[PDB]
This record gives C-alpha cells, structure tokens and sequence, in this order.
C-alpha cells in the first residue's frame, strides 16, 4: 500500500474551541457552591461562620477544573506550530 | 393578642424562616428555641418556646 | 513515506463558533447564583445585606469564564491569518 | 516537505450556526431568574421591590453572554470573506 | 507554497441544522417561567396578577434569544449561495 | 491562487439529522409546563381554572419552537437540490 | 472557477444517527409527566382522576416529537438512494 | 460542470455511534418515573398500587425510544453493505 | 457521471469514541434510583422493604442500556475490519 | 466504479476524545448518591448505617460505568495501530 | 482496490480539546458533594463531622474521572508524534 503523511496545521486551532467548550461548564457548578452556602446560611446564620471553608474549597477545585481545560486551549497554541 | 407587628423570624426543623406582611400561607412545626419579633417602631423582642405550630395567613 | 504540510485557512474561522458554544453555558450558572440569594432573601430578609458579597462575587468568576471562554474565539480571528 | 494552503470559503457559514446553537443556552439562565423571582415574590411580596434590581441584573448578564455569542455569528459573516 | 481557493456551495445548508439545534433549547426555560407562575399563582392567588407582567417578559426575552437562533437558520440560506 | 468550486450534493441530507437532534430538545420543556401544573392544581384545585389559559400558552408555544425546527429539516429536503 | 460537483453517498446514513440522538431526549420529558402524576396523587389523592387528562396529553405529544425525530432518520434511507 | 459519485463505506459506521449516544438519555428518564414512584409511595403508602401503572407505563414508552434508537443502529449495520 | 468507491477504514474506531460518550449518561441515571430509595425511606423507613424491589428493578434497566451503548463500541472493533 | 481503499491512522486517536468526553457525565451520578446519602441521615441519623451499603453501591455502579468509557479511551490507543 | 495509507499529524491535537470537554463536566458533580454537606449541616449542626468523610470521599473520587479525563489530552500530545 501507499504512504502519505499529512501535517495539518489549521487543525492546530480546533481543539482549542472543544476545549472551551468545557471551560464554561464548571462555571455551573460555581454557582451551586455558593448558592449552597446562601440557603445554608438562611437556614442556619450562625452556622454561616464554618461552612465557608467548605464553600472556598468547592469553588476552588470547580475553578481549577475550568482552568485545566482552559489552559489546553491556550497552551494548543503560542507553542505548536 | 392580635398586635401590630413589622416582621417575624421563626425556628424550624427544616431552620431558620423570616416573615413578612403578605408571606405565603404555610404551616410547620417549631423546633424548640427561641424566635425573634421586630415591631414597627425599629425594636426587638425574644422569646424563648418550647415546639409549637405558627400558621401564617395571606391576609 | 511522502511528506504533505497544508495549512487550512478555513479552520481560522470554524473553532470561533466552537468556544462561542461554551459562552451561554455559564448564563445559567448566573441565575443559579442570583436566585440562590432570592430565596435566601425571602428566608431571612434581615440577612440579605450579609449574603450579597457572595451574590456579586459568585456571580462574576462565573462571568470570568465566560470572558476567557468568549476571549479566545474573538483572539482566534483578529490575530491568526 | 511539500507546502499546499487552502482557504475554505464555506467556512465563512458553518461557524456561524455552531455559535447559533449556544444562543439558546442563556435563556434557561433567564428562566431560572425569573422563576426565582416569581417563587421569592410569593413567598414575601414586600421583598418584591427589594429583589426587582437584582433580577433585572440576573437576567441582563445572562442575556449578554447570549449576545455576545450571537455577535459572533454575525460578525462571523458580513465582514469575513 | 500553493494557493488554492475552495468554494464548498453544500457547506451553505450544514451550518442551519446546528443553529436549528439551538431554537428547540430556550423551550427548556420557556415552560420554566410559566411552571413558576402556576406554582407562585398557587401559594398566592392575589398575587397572580402582580407577578403576570414579570413572567410575560421572561418568556419574551428567552423567546428572542431562539428566534435569534431561527433568523440565522432562515437567514443563513435565502440569501447565501 | 486557485479556484477550486465545490458542490456537495449529500450535505443536504446531512442536516436534516442536524435540526432532528432539537426537534425533542424542547419536549423536556413540553411535559415541564403539565408537570407544573399537576403540581399546582394538587396545591390549590380550585385554582386549577385559572392556571389552564397560561399552560397551553406555555404548551404551543413550547411545541411551537419544535415545528420551527421540525419545519426546517422537511423544508430542507424536498425542495433543494 | 471549475465546477466539481460531488455525490457522497455516504451522507445518506451518518444523518440517520443524529436524528437518532434526539430520539432519546423526549423521554425524560415522558417521565417528568407521569412522576408529576405520582407527587400530584400523593400530593392530593382525589384529585388522582382529574389530572390523568392533562397527563395523557403530555404523554402523547411529547412522545410525538420523538415520532417526527425518529421520523425523518427511517424516512431517511429506506427512501433516499 | 463535472459530476464526482462518491460512496463511503465508512459512513456505514459512524452514523452507528451518533444514535448510540440516543440509546442512553431514555437511561435518565427511566430513574425519573421510579424516583417518582418511590418519594410517592414513602408520602401515601396507601397510593402505592394505584400509582403503579403509571409507574411501569413510564418506564415501557420509554426505554421503547432506547429500543428504537439502538434499532437504528443495529440496522444501520446487519443490512447495509 | 463518474464513480469512486472509497473503504474508509478509520471509521472502524471512530465511531467506537461516539457510542462511549453515551454509556455514562445513564450512570447519572442510575444514582437517581438509589438516591430516591434514601430519601423515600428516610420519610418512612418501614416501607424501606416495599420499595427496594423497585429499586434494585430501577438499576439492571438503567444499566441496560449502558451496556448496549457499550455493546457497539465493544460490537464495532473486535468483528469489523 | 473504481476502488479507493484509504487507512487513516489519525483515526486511532480522534475517537479517544470522545470516549474521554463521556468519563465525567457519571461523576455527576457520582456525587448524586452520596448527596442523597447526606440529606437523608441529615433527616434520620438512625438510619444512617441502614442506607450506607445502597450509597456504596450507587456510587460502585455509577463508577463502574464511567470505567467503561474510560477503557475505551485508553484501549482505543495502546493496541491499536 | 487500491490503498491509500495516511498519517494525519494534526489529529494528534484535534482530541486534544475532544477529551478536554469532559473535563468540567465533574465540576457539577463534586460542587453537589459540598452542596450537599452544607444543607446538610444546615439541617443537623451536630451530625457534620460524621457527614464529612463521605464528604470528600465522592470530591477526590469523582475529580479522579476528571484527572483521567484530563491525563488523555495530556497524555495525548507530549508523547504522540
């Protein structure tokens, strides 16, 4: 059989959108750390002191998430040609 | 007996709940603690329960 | 083995709509916040002054995604031939 | 290597649905604010007027990530060859 | 390097289908506000009326987002060719 | 440069499919406005008149985004090429 | 400009699978209608038998979208060459 | 203009995982109807034979679309060289 | 007009990728069942033994389908050249 | 008609991704069994010990799903050429 | 027949975002294992130490699917030629 090689370059540019696609996701559960932590502290004000490490915590791993695909798109690009 | 009265906050097993003029009907049990009521002149007053039914009107 | 480069033009342009689809998906995160605080404030209004630090705060990190998300696909354009 | 470039002029419009089919995402976010309003509101109608400003922003930010990915599409198409 | 220009004429009908895609998803908060008002009409009649102009406009605003989508499906063929 | 035109007969087959995948997108947001209003008419029977009028608008006009993108992929095929 | 005129066969059948990932879609739609049916009935049992009627109707139309969804891919190739 | 035939054998099989993708949303629709079932019968154990036909009828409609979907995807296959 | 047969042969384990994207969508599926059995029992631990059949009948359908979304990945590599 | 048998080695990967994609639609399942576990002993702490064995065993059949599609991934490259 | 063997160097980066996509998707799940905790907490003050390993359990467990959701795309490019 015959042997053809390809290098496509434009192909360098489309992962970055599916990959910022899924940057967004997280954002959802942004929201439902905090939200949690509001009703929460409705329900219970004095609770409201220690259940913020818990909240801080959620967000944090939530937006790490959101910043490892991120950082696919952005490293997809000012370095492969 | 039936006093004027700005707001009402409340103790629940579900929690904590607040009340307002117009609130929606709806009744559970009190969990028992105490409860907070605030008059219209800006004041307070508290009130420690043992269990108990509050129902709320639409009126 | 023979040795085809090609660059795709075209592929400038596709993965603009790509990330473009991850942008709405914070939008709902958003009214996830914002209702979180108003039922919160129908539970106790008395502590509505207390949770609006998370309200604007949850809100806007789900807005930054949402900004590197739409940040790409308008830096995909402008820059890249 | 040997070096073949393509420029894909259909490109141009099919980007143009893929940010089109993340349009409609936001609107559930607007949804979600509302339904919070309306829940909250007949809950404590005096809390009405105090929640109005934070839905009318709820909602408008969620419009705007929706919007911002509609400009894509059509900035996608009557100023791209 | 060569330098062919492609003009793809079947690459004017793909991208309505995902704009198409993007028309059906505001329904999932379109019901959301009327699912809200019947719920909040439930816990207070008197307020039903009160709370109509508000799920009026949430309805509208979800409603433009896919109609925005629909315009680049009609709009993306009857004029393109 | 080149000038290579294209015209692909199948693609407009292709997106028939494309539009298909929302046409059942809404009916989550079909059942969502009855669901609603079993709930509510269990909550207040007697309010059961007054809701109707706001669900089948909530009904239609849910379906009715359906047929928008129901109607494209049968437009889509018996009449272009 | 030369004029290659192309007819892929094969887009006959990739279709057929897209219209077939919107087949599923409408059935959490089906399922939202019976299990509001169930917390309607143990929400107020009387009520059981006058909320059957608008069950039935979202069962039916709801399931009909999937119908027209599932339509088109078996409407799509026993028919088309 | 000159006429190009083309028939993909491959597009026999990728069309056969797109409807598969379909064959496990019906999955979540069937947990709804039993969901329902149970938090319903936990309120009105006495409810809970009454509820049952709906219950099994939830889950028959429902997993017939993952029937219908699978069955596109085996006949995609078994028939079609 | 003029005929080209092509045999895509990378089509064999595409497709095997699209199918295994819908073998999780019932897992989040699955956990409803169970979540509903804790809370149905937790509002009346006596009916725990009434429900659970519906329950452990809840999972083997659930994951059912799974496994015939995972039967074509699995069907489609290991017989198809 | 003539015969044009093409290997795409690309495809290896291509399929990876989306295998990859579906791993964490059951994480969702995932959290869905032990928050049901949370809330429930959070309404009956006596019961605790008596919904441990179904929390773990949700959480076992969601992960096991999620196992599968992550198999596919890596068994999508390892062995094949 | 004839065949064509091809090396496609550009999807060794196409995947890249395809299995990047899936990697906050979890988000929404491990934010529901704290979402939880904290109502939770809010319903049983005492009971919060006891709801804590199964607290993190699900958050290391369910971001492990999103680590080797994420190990692909990683493992994906720094290997692969």
């Amino acid at each position: 059989a015959i042997a053809y090689e390809v290098t496509v370059n434009g192909a360098n540019l489309i992962g970055a959108g599916m990959a910022a696609s899924g940057v967004g996701v997280p954002a959802i559960g942004v929201a439902m750390c905090f939200s949690s932590y509001m009703l929460a502290a409705a329900r219970q004000p004095n609770m409201s002191a220690k259940l913020l490490p818990y909240c801080i915590l959620g967000f944090a791993l939530s937006e790490a998430l959101a910043l490892f695909t991120l950082l696919i798109a952005l490293l997809e690009l000012f370095v492969f040609s | 007996k039936q006093e004027p009265v700005a707001a009402i906050t409340i103790r629940t097993n579900e929690g904590e709940m607040g009340v307002l003029a117009g609130h929606e009907y709806t009744v559970q049990q009190l969990a028992p603690g105490i409860l907070e009521v605030e008059y219209e002149g800006g004041k307070k007053d508290q009130y420690v329960i043992s269990g108990g039914f509050a129902h709320v009107n639409d009126t």
